[PDB]
């Protein structure tokens, strides 16, 4: 994935959850994105109440972008992976 | 710790 100072545009699928959680914009870091995304985990109570680095996105848009059905926050590849294949650089 | 405590780790690496 890109760096710090890097912009990306999120595919609509992507761009739709970010939109969720409040994003306004088209464009965006790599780091506000990941900024949203949590921001929509939160608001949709996806994370395990008892132990919360683990979340679970089985019936969610956000799982079916992940294409997993829960994953941890410890290992966040499948979300790395879920970004390159959502974010357009810029 | 709590999902906002994760994320911010997370968010701070990335």
């Amino acid at each position: 994935l890109p760096g710090e100072g890097t912009q990306v545009h999120p595919r609509a699928p992507l761009l739709q959850i970010l939109k969720v959680a409040g994003a306004q914009e088209e464009v965006f870091t790599v780091k506000e994105v990941m900024h949203y995304l949590g921001q929509y985990i939160m608001m949709k109570q996806l994370y395990d109440k008892q132990r919360q680095h683990i979340v679970h996105c089985h019936d969610d848009p956000l799982g079916e972008l992940l294409e997993v059905g829960s994953f941890s926050v410890k290992n966040p590849s499948p979300l790395y992976e879920m970004l390159k294949r959502n974010l357009v650089i810029l | 710790l709590t999902f906002x405590e994760y994320w911010a780790q997370x968010l701070s690496a990335a």
